[PDB]
């Protein structure tokens, strides 16, 4: 946990502010960090000669159905209450996957 | 001799593994007096079995295993692999990524197939006397080089079989070399640049590094031979606008002028020498020395020789499709290797059949199993001075 | 100028005073900024560049007279600061790569000062084994030396030594056929073998500071 | 035979007082009422499952050695039928060898072995 030492002190201009979107599922994802690859006994991360882990595979999973959501919403000519369902379902998916690194 | 038959092959195969394979001297020489914990334990056999179904991680624990494993199965080709940190049998009960090879030989495999574009006797997938030669070539060329630049002391060549032979360097340095150094090694020893289908694929600096100028040495020494009365690379129009394509266009006239009146290759050849000599004398590029380094010098894969970890051909195993012997070279009598003389698997079978299981003695595998046997000998020795003094 | 030619290993133990410690690290990033500003400025083969550096390292107190044994004023001071240092530039890769390249700079200063005599000792000394051949071997096999060497001019095979090495620690030279090699050895002049001792330097010194970033917090 | 559909909300399982069962609750559509109406479903014979990892050569655990007889799953399941299953009084079972991954914080564990699975009844301790 990093923390960037705070510039104290009252800004004229704009401020931009700028979030990662889930630093660390994106980590697991890039990385390939899971329990089957990972040698350990801070260990060393694995070349990426190796294939997905059951981990990064069930994040790519999390995003491909946030992806087949994000394209049935926009469909037109849909259900009014059925664009509710498919924002819940975004949300969900979300916290799915941010929460991901919590276990 | 006598045609093989490849549909006799597995029927002589069993009776070949089971009454000649030499398991005793296998056995000692991948086993190096198991001065180390588990060198054979851990040393990865492949076999490439009926149906061409191909198995990779095959380990043994001992000779007998081995026998066992071997003779239950008669497997139709045989290849050795390296030395793995956990038995290749139990590669999948290790975690992804612990099982890894450390060591192996240094393999030098030298190939027929790389002569397309220079020679002119056979096709590329056949061999004859008259271009067998250009094998030696290599042999008193690499072999020296381990020896003499590098200082390998233990080298075993062995003929692959059909179309060229392979080097098996041994040493207790060598086996623990990195893949880098491996590369640089083949890289250092390799001269022809083989591009995309370039006439020129050899180029010389005023520098001439001394292995360059010993091994045209020892090319001269056998120039005459092959590449100029056995071979006729300067016997024709064809044949010799490919020879013109190296030297510069300003001297592609005078040379095919000089060609024209000859009749034999040899005079062609030493007004060539002269015209060469003439041109660098004016201007070298050792014009002379580039067509030799060109046509006789050796083609090594970068490929084979820098992976730790490849597989290739066992000595002492058969070839399907002609069915001879993966038998050692006598570096003693080099030029007196003779692929015609190597027996057949089916002729050594029928030796056998019409006859302390020392039955090698009796077929013509013993001139071999005694080179073998030598080679081990002087692992034994070696081991003993490093070890015990 | 003294014996403080040294590849950077084996962290001291000893204890000292706060004063002390950020006078070292003061004076280290001092010296390796006039290093970058003379590298940028000059060049690495004029005498305004050696006078320079070296009398921003006389100014420092980084080579200066001896004591007994144990407390070498200079040599406390550079090995310390160095290991201060350390632990400033191991956090960002940029940081790592600046103090990588400034520190191999004056490691490059101190060899080229040097005289053609106690370089061996260091070579020899330095790690495990290093070994140089004698006047009887040179001359011996000097033409295949001169032939086997690089596009350097003529066959002055002169007063320079050549040192005999592992083959396979002058990879990066044998692998293009610019040495010669005799039973597995390759015989080097100077200027290769300064490059060889920049590259293992560079590869410790980077292979230490990634380590060292993994126990910072 | 029978077969009807409901659609389950919440469960309940008892370990310290009904062990092998569990209490499915949610909705069933019933026609007489035009409406769903809540129900429970109970399903029992939950069998507890264990996996025992055989060893790769029989040792004296007394002493802590080997005995120089590699070990088979013959040996487990002798082991466990004899020495096991009598001691914490187990009367039935059903035993079988099934091959299982495994790459988690254990110890000493193959990432792929043999194991032997044995299912008993929940009410044996
Ligand atoms: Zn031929």
């Amino acid at each position: 946990g990093l923390v960037l030492d705070p510039k104290v002190g009252f800004y004229d201009k704009f401020i931009l502010l700028l979030d990662f979107n889930s630093l660390y599922p994106s980590i697991i994802q890039e990385f390939n960090i899971c329990f089957t690859t990972v040698q350990r006994v801070i260990p060393e991360l694995p070349d990426p000669s190796l294939e997905m882990g059951i981990l990064p595979r069930e994040i790519r999973k999390l995003v491909e159905r946030r992806k087949q959501v994000k394209q049935l919403m926009k469909q037109q000519d849909l259900n009014p209450d059925l664009i509710l369902q498919y924002d819940i379902r975004q949300k969900a998916l979300k916290l799915t996957a941010n929460s991901m690194y919590g276990c | 001799m006598e045609t093989f038959d490849p549909t006799e092959l597995p029927e002589l195969l069993k009776l070949y593994y089971r009454r000649l394979f030499p398991y005793s001297q296998y056995y000692r020489w991948l086993n190096y007096g198991g001065v180390i914990k588990n060198y054979f334990q851990h040393r990865e056999f492949s076999f490439t079995l009926k149906d061409d179904i191909y198995i990779r991680y095959q380990s043994f624990n001992n000779q007998s295993d081995l026998e066992k494993e071997m003779q239950k199965m008669n497997p139709y080709k045989i290849d050795i692999g390296a030395v793995y940190s956990h038995r290749p049998n139990q590669h999948n009960t290790v975690k992804l990524g612990a099982f890894q090879a450390q060591e192996k030989e240094l393999v030098f495999d030298i190939d027929m197939t790389d002569y397309d574009d220079v020679r002119r006797c056979c096709s590329s997938a056949d061999i004859c006397p008259k271009c067998w030669t250009l094998m030696t070539m290599a042999i008193r060329i690499i072999d020296r080089a381990l020896k003499e630049d590098f200082g390998f002391k233990h080298r075993l060549w062995v003929y692959s079989g059909r179309r060229g032979v392979h080097c098996w360097v041994c040493d207790e340095s060598v086996r623990k070399l990195s893949s880098a150094v491996r590369s640089g090694i083949v890289e250092y020893l390799s001269l022809v640049k083989g591009g995309q289908d370039v006439k020129k694929k050899v180029h010389l600096s005023e520098k001439i590094h001394p292995f360059i100028r010993k091994s045209i040495n020892i090319i001269k020494k056998y120039f005459e031979e092959y590449a100029l009365v056995n071979q006729d690379i300067l016997e024709n129009k064809e044949s010799w606008d490919k020879i013109l394509a190296l030297v510069p266009e300003t001297i592609h006239d005078e040379l095919q002028q000089s060609f024209q009146k000859s009749h034999n290759s040899l005079q062609r050849w030493e007004h060539l020498k002269k015209v060469a000599s003439r041109y660098q004398n004016n201007i070298g590029p050792w014009l002379e020395w580039e067509i030799m380094l060109q046509y006789c010098f050796p083609r090594l894969d970068i490929n084979v020789s820098k992976g730790i970890n490849h597989l290739l051909k066992s000595p002492f195993s058969v070839h399907p499709k002609t069915g001879r012997i993966s038998v050692p070279i006598d570096l003693q009598k080099v030029d007196q290797f003779d692929p015609f003389t190597v027996p057949t698997i089916s002729f050594i079978c029928r030796e056998l059949d019409a006859i302390r299981t020392r039955d090698y003695k009796k077929t013509s595998l013993a001139p071999y199993v005694k080179v073998f046997e030598h080679f081990l000998e002087n692992l034994d020795k070696s081991r003993k001075g490093e070890l015990l003094k | 100028y003294p014996h403080c030619l040294q590849f950077y290993l084996q962290p001291p133990s000893e204890n000292i005073s706060l004063i002390e410690f950020e006078n070292l690290a003061i004076d280290r990033v001092k010296l390796l900024k006039s290093v970058e500003n003379l590298g940028v400025s000059y060049v690495k083969g004029t005498e305004q560049y050696q006078s320079k550096l070296e009398s921003e390292l006389r100014k420092l107190k980084f080579s200066y007279r001896e004591n007994l044994e144990d407390e070498y004023e200079p040599r406390r001071r550079d090995h310390i600061s160095h290991f201060i240092l350390r632990l400033a530039y191991c956090q960002s890769e940029e940081l790592r790569r600046w103090f990588i390249q400034q520190e191999m700079d004056l490691l490059r200063f101190r060899f080229s000062i040097l005289p053609k005599d106690k370089i061996q000792d260091f070579l020899k000394d330095s790690q495990l084994q290093f070994e140089a051949i004698s006047d009887e071997e040179k001359t011996l096999r000097e033409q295949e030396i001169v032939a086997s060497s690089p596009s350097l001019s003529g066959l002055k095979l002169g007063f320079e030594s050549i040192y005999k090495i592992p083959f396979a620690d002058a990879l990066d030279l044998f692998r293009g056929r610019k040495v010669y090699l005799e039973d597995g050895f390759a015989y080097v002049p100077l200027k290769d073998i300064v490059a060889i001792i920049l590259n293992e330097f560079r590869a410790k010194l980077s292979k230490a500071l990634a380590l060292t970033a993994r126990s910072l917090p | 035979e029978q077969v009807f559909h409901f659609y389950w909300l919440d469960a309940y399982e008892d370990q310290y007082n009904q062990p092998g069962v569990v209490f499915l609750f949610g909705k069933v559509w019933i026609e007489s009422a035009e409406t769903h109406v809540s129900c429970c479903v109970m399903v029992k014979n939950i069998e507890r499952t264990l996996y025992f990892l055989p060893r790769e050569m029989k040792i004296d655990l007394n002493t802590g050695k080997e005995t120089g007889t590699p070990i088979s799953m013959k040996d487990v399941y002798e082991e466990f039928d004899e020495k096991i299953a009598t001691k914490y009084k187990i009367m039935k079972f059903k035993s079988k060898p099934v091959e299982k991954n495994y790459a988690f914080e254990i110890p000493d564990v193959p990432e792929k072995s043999e194991y032997l699975e044995v299912k008993y009844s929940a009410e044996m301790p």
